[PDB]
């Protein structure tokens, strides 16, 4: 029952990753892989039954840290554990940002309020506001007017010199290494607006 | 933006203080509530109640933990606006302010009691009423509005030596600066009434200062009387 020594594990996708090692001596029929996010439990963790000495791991977090292990069992059984290896998953692209919230201060002037993407997927390094004029029907009347947002840690953003009562289209997407992401957009008329 | 900093701030140094007894505390606001475990106990102090805690990292535990602290709130008839568990756990920060300063209204606005009252006015007119009566013979001093009337400081020191004479020379804090009256009222306020320092002056002697934080300092100027 020999252990399976030199293992090298990377990433392969956004949500999978590749492990491999070389194989022992012995009598392995099959093999097994431990495998949990480091910083979980080791008996908590997923187990999946193969029999070749490769695995694609699936239904992975992107930008989240995994450990794993491989045993051996055969016509005695399973044997020694390898080496632990620690790999974490690409990132990607992140989720809508939050609600678009309002804060209305004058006909003319508000104050835009989100929140952080519900899933991140790696760390947002800035995010983009891009605000303008509109019909009853999202159909924007002219170009867009995107304003980057400086830092990530600003969600707050002011808005002044506008029309009054023109109903106004607003968008939010959110960047991390992977890239841009899925938009949020709210129509609002200051007017009826309290 | 830069006006509402100091809002953040104020309202920082107000749930910290509470805090303390669970020895947590807070270094940015639109963060460490996130998780709401910080929220919850700030519930369980201002209040003595026992309040349940997931402890689970996915989205759904954390988003299940702050629903806690919402509910806590919603069954003391208290009334939250627009406020949803998809808004907090990920730190909107207005709405996560919002939050806090109904907590802050709810706890530290409800048994306003002065000589008086018409049972009818807000917490707030109440508290605007108790200003005023302590400033009431006073010399050239109103406290109209809890924004350009305390710029200058003066209404603080009223409040002080209303209550306690023996700690404020009146004649002087006429002549100096506001600023020199703001921070020998926080000062005398936090050595002998044990009230927290949550304003610095350089804050408040602005033309318009945030309403907000002073109705939140002024609370806790009445807490001490």
């Amino acid at each position: 029952l020999g252990a399976p020594q030199n293992p090298n594990a990377k990433a392969a996708g956004s949500r999978k990753i590749h492990f491999n090692w070389l194989p022992p001596s012995g009598k392995p029929m099959g093999y097994r892989v431990k495998y949990w996010i480091q910083g979980d439990s080791e008996s908590e963790a997923h187990l999946l039954d193969s029999k070749v000495p490769s695995v694609e791991l699936t239904n992975l977090y992107p930008y989240c840290d995994y450990e794993m292990k491989v045993c051996a069992y055969g016509a005695q059984g399973e044997g020694p554990y390898s080496s632990l290896v620690s790999c974490r998953t690409h990132q990607e692209v992140p989720s809508e940002p939050g609600r678009l919230a309002f804060n209305v201060v004058s006909s003319t002037v508000t104050q835009l309020s989100w929140a952080e993407p519900a899933e991140t997927n790696g760390e947002i390094t800035a995010y983009e506001v891009c605000y303008g004029l509109v019909n009853d029907d999202n159909r924007p009347i002219g170009p867009m007017k995107k304003v980057l947002v400086d830092n990530p840690k600003n969600r707050m953003l002011l808005i002044e010199n506008l029309r009054e009562s023109q109903p106004y289209r607003y968008t939010v997407k959110a960047r991390n290494g992977a890239g841009w992401g899925p938009e949020r957009e709210a129509i609002i008329n200051l007017a009826t607006q309290p | 933006d830069e006006r509402d900093r100091v809002q953040k701030k104020t309202f920082t140094k107000w749930v910290n203080k509470h805090l303390i007894k669970a020895q947590r505390h807070i270094s940015d606001l639109y963060e460490d509530l996130r998780d709401g475990h910080n929220l919850i106990s700030l519930l369980e102090v201002l209040s003595g109640d026992s309040l349940p805690r997931e402890k689970g990292r996915m989205r759904f535990h954390k988003l299940q933990n702050v629903q806690i602290a919402l509910d806590y709130l919603r069954h003391r008839q208290v009334k939250l606006v627009n406020i949803r568990n998809d808004d907090i756990a990920d730190g909107n920060p207005k709405l996560t302010l919002g939050l806090i300063w109904t907590i802050i209204l709810h706890f530290q606005i409800s048994d306003i009691q002065v000589s008086g009252q018409s049972e009818d006015m807000t917490a707030k007119e109440k508290l605007l009423l108790w200003s005023q009566r302590m400033v009431e013979g006073y010399q050239g001093l109103r406290c109209d509005n809890f924004t350009s009337s305390w710029r200058d400081g003066r209404l603080f020191n009223a409040i002080i030596h209303r209550h306690k004479p023996l700690l404020i020379d009146m004649n002087k804090v006429y002549r100096q600066t506001n600023l020199e009256n703001l921070d020998q009222a926080f000062s005398v306020a936090e050595r002998d009434l044990g009230v927290t320092r949550l304003l610095d002056p350089e804050d408040v002697d602005v033309p318009q200062p945030d309403e907000k934080s002073i109705i939140t300092y002024v609370s806790s100027l009445y807490d001490a009387m």
